[PDB]
RNA sequence: GCUUGACUGCGAGCGUGACGGCGCGAGCAGGUGCGAAAGCAGGUCAUAGUGAUCCGGUGGUUCUGAAUGGAAGGGCCAUC
RNA sequence: CUUUAAUGUUUGAUGUUCUAACGUUGACCCGUAAUCCGGGUUGCGGACAGUGUCUGGUGGGUAGUUUGACUGGGGCGGUCU
RNA sequence: AAUUCCUUGUCGGGUAAGUUCCGACCUGCACGAAUGGCGUAAUGAUGGCCAGGCUGUCUCCACCCGAGACUCAGUGAAAUUGAACUCGCUGUGAAGAUGCAGUGUACCCGCGGCAAGACGGAAAGACCCCGUGAACCUUUACUAUAGCUUGACACUGAACAU
RNA sequence: GUUUAUUAAAAACACAGCACUGUGCAAACACGAAAGUGGACGUAUACGGUGUGACGCCUGCCCGGUGCCGGAAGGUUAAUU
RNA sequence: AGGACCGAACCGACUAAUGUUGAAAAAUUAGCGGAUGACUUGUGGCUGGGGGUGAAAGGCCAAUCAAACCGGGAGAUAGCU
RNA sequence: UUUUGUAUAAUGGGUCAGCGACUUAUAUUCUGUAGCAAGGUUAACCGAAUAGGGGAGCCGAAGGGAAACCGAGUCUUAACU
RNA sequence: CCAUAGGUUAAUGAGGCGAACCGGGGGAACUGAAACAUCUAAGUACCCCGAGGAAAAGAAAUCAACCGAGAUUCCCCCAG
């Protein structure tokens, strides 16, 4: 296994995040997604980030 | 006492 | 003596009010990621202690 | 022995400890070395066996007084 | 009382079986023995805290 | 050897049969593929597990230009 | 072609396991996407692609805070 | 800023000249009828050596142990999800 | 070859016939130079081989002298032992029968003898395996440690030179 | 010559000899928490350790590995600050 | 002169027979090796158990030795019989 | 006795007599039984003392939740039919 | 050189023995963890020193929690 685990954190500002998985040889581009954000209860843009 | 007998096989 | 309680039990079970004891469900630990949410959502509630455990139980825990 | 004559410091027991905390007994002893203290009174060298903690506490106390305290517990200098 | 005689029922074994831990005298597991394998109140993680 | 492995049997097959009274929810077969299909108020699942939508008696029947085999819920 | 339902909280009723557990699930709530709509979408034709607990790390959290106010630490949520 | 050179500021590194700690299993005197010990005198060495605490390295010299199972006996081979 | 598996290698010597011995060959499975190599007089309750002498070692045992064994008197054990009214054969059967089946044989009981069997006696098997047994020993197994060694600080102060 | 007292006396061990190495004498080393003692009342023509094993003729090539010895510029690196 | 020769005492213990619930818990008989030496022996002394001592066999250390004997932990533990 | 299986030629026992192995303490659960009963009961201790006193405490009559908290409800969730 | 060390007398005291209990100086392993290192066994066994009829401890630089308690020792709870 040489795909590495991502979380996407929402825009927001409330700390919430999802986690997935994405290709670091092909996309270097980050990853942006509309997914639905439950502390404002709304479906917002979830932007890449560093899992630590 | 005694002294194991060696009349054993292999 | 007293009977001395086995405490590493006495920290995952808590007795209820028909004298069962309710537990956290494992497997949500360190690799609940690549689980789906289905399944995490179905663990993160409190389950109840299977009833062939529950001798096991009440001899760790003869206090509670 | 090895036990200091001015402040009675003995050696002691303890354990040698590792990255894995196996303990194994040792002996602490005392930084003990022999020394000729000047005493004006009698302006002569009386040599102790004295720790290095208890050279210290000779210039705060007073070579007399220290000395005095040992006679209470009764020695051969 | 186990152990005296055919007609008591409980002879010659007292009860116990036949050469197992229960035979032996002082044997037998301790609590929560399932085994070998790490018991259900070892598998399952600890949660909460006491106030 | 090289050989000698498997795994643990699935259970899979028909777990209430024609005429049976199922409760809404309850699943009828576990396949691999459709041997049977979805008819009335039945459903499908993600694996072709057919499940009940309502609650009456499992008739199975065949219909279709393919000769398939369906499986129908009679909900009185 | 347009998109992120690879949605969040849940879940009637079942399946398979000695158990830990694993699997299926209509429907409900909140917000979506594609459709003109009926409707469909809680990843991939299905069945392999995996590792319990302890310990430690990260984010969030008016849960706790050993005189009191904090805090540390712990708990919970997310997650390594 | 680089190549630096000098200049001012600081810890150390050796070498040396010391003695006063310390060493002397150098000489001499006394305790003393004494190849011990102690004290004195002197010489030599000397801020070392040596020792304590802490610390890196080394260390079968000496310890406490581990070194799996299935298996047409066992080992070997193979296998373990 | 104390080293050669194939192997009783091949050749020569010795014997009537020599898988051993002796001499060579080299194809050294898998010799080799101070974990020494090759030789070496003497020495050896040293190993192997050969010859002479010598003999009951043997062909092939015979006789004789003593000490037992045997008989009598006296004293008087031991290991072992579920109980026995304790035969052969064939078959059966925890699969090798004094004890089962069938069948045969056999009056009761000593004494001197021989050891085929009683899976004879001795000793909770030493081989094999097992136990998450024990012990010693080995090492670049693990974790330590005495010891050795390094530096800092303390015992331990003051000038000078770079 | 020595050896398995009580199944092995040998080709085993020892052996004189040979070589390497350590050791400057408060010697190395060894026994001792230490003092001390042995080494040795000896001083490298001495002592310890190691291997070889009279004598005769001799003992070739490899320092990569593993040890040992020497070097210390650089890299890395503890306690301490 | 000689760790020289032959050979008693003395010491060793190579072969064979006997004995093997011994005459004897290692001997006897007939032979055998050494027999002025690294000989043998008497009487004392010293070295103590992870230690001693060992011309080295894991030998010996009170008929016991790959860790003596005695007491204690101790009714160690024994998934075995 | 141990076994799938023993007349087994598998273990045990020469015989008799005596002795010889599921106990004790504490705690906990279940059953039986007795007492009291939404209550039950004391422990140490006091005490002429198996009485009586001592209710310190313990269990039960209320739970849910990690917890704060709420409460015949409570948790889960923004909220749950 | 005084001194000091040392030396000679004279007074007192101590020496040893003894069961357990007590304080202190040292201090295991078997075992349990179904192995085994941390841990357990256990500061137990044992060794050593000292004391008494008891010993030890003891008169708050203690606890509490904004109310208060008031040396030490021992018992029952708190509490597995
Ligand atoms: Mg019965
Ligand atoms: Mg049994
Ligand atoms: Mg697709
Ligand atoms: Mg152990
Ligand atoms: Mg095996
Ligand atoms: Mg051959
Ligand atoms: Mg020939
Ligand atoms: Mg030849
Ligand atoms: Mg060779
Ligand atoms: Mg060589
Ligand atoms: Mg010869
Ligand atoms: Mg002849
Ligand atoms: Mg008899
Ligand atoms: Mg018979
Ligand atoms: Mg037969
Ligand atoms: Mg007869
Ligand atoms: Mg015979
Ligand atoms: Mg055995
Ligand atoms: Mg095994
Ligand atoms: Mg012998
Ligand atoms: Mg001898
Ligand atoms: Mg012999
Ligand atoms: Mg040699
Ligand atoms: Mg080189
Ligand atoms: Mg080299
Ligand atoms: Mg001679
Ligand atoms: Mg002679
Ligand atoms: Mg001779
Ligand atoms: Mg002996
Ligand atoms: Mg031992
Ligand atoms: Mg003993
Ligand atoms: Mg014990
Ligand atoms: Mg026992
Ligand atoms: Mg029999
Ligand atoms: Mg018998
Ligand atoms: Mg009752
Ligand atoms: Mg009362
Ligand atoms: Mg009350
Ligand atoms: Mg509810
Ligand atoms: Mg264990
Ligand atoms: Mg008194």
């Amino acid at each position: 296994g040489i795909r590495e685990k991502i979380k996407l954190v929402s825009s927001a500002g409330t700390g919430h995040f999802y986690t997935t998985t994405k290709n670091k040889r092909t996309k270097p581009e980050k990853l942006e997604l509309k997914k639905f954000d439950p502390v404002v209860r709304q479906h917002v843009i979830y932007k890449e980030a560093k899992i630590k | 006492a005694a002294a194991v007998r060696n009349a054993r096989w292999a | 003596p007293k009977i001395k309680t086995v405490r590493g039990a006495a920290k995952r079970f808590k007795k209820t009010g028909k004298g069962g004891f309710k537990h956290k469900h494992a497997n949500l630990r360190h690799i609940l990621t690549k689980k789906a949410t289905k399944r995490k959502r179905h663990l993160r509630p409190k389950a109840m202690v299977s009833k062939g455990d529950l001798g096991l139980v009440i001899a760790c825990l003869p206090y509670a | 022995s090895r036990v200091c004559q001015v402040t009675g410091k003995r050696p002691v027991t303890g354990n040698n400890r590792s990255h894995a905390l196996n303990a194994t007994k040792r002996r602490f002893l005392p930084n003990l070395h022999s020394h000729r203290f000047w005493v004006e009174s009698e302006k002569r060298f009386v040599t102790l066996r004295v720790s290095a903690k208890g050279m210290r506490v000779i210039d705060k106390k007073g070579i007399d007084t220290v000395l005095a305290e040992l006679r209470a517990r009764g020695e051969k200098y | 009382r186990l152990g005296r005689g055919i007609g008591s029922g409980l002879g010659k074994t007292g009860g116990r079986g036949h050469k197992g831990q229960k035979s032996r005298s002082g044997g037998g597991v301790r609590r929560g023995f399932e085994g070998g394998q790490m018991p259900l109140y070892r598998r399952l993680p600890k949660f909460g805290f006491t106030s | 050897t090289r050989n000698g492995r498997d795994s643990e049997a699935k259970r899979l097959g028909v777990k209430r049969f024609g005429g049976e009274s199922v409760l809404a929810g309850s699943i009828i077969v576990r396949q691999r593929g459709t041997k049977f299909h979805a008819g009335a108020n039945v459903g499908c699942g993600r694996d072709h597990t057919l499940f009940a939508k309502a609650d009456g008696k499992v008739k199975f029947e065949v219909k279709g230009p393919k000769n398939r085999k369906f499986i129908s819920i009679e909900a009185e």
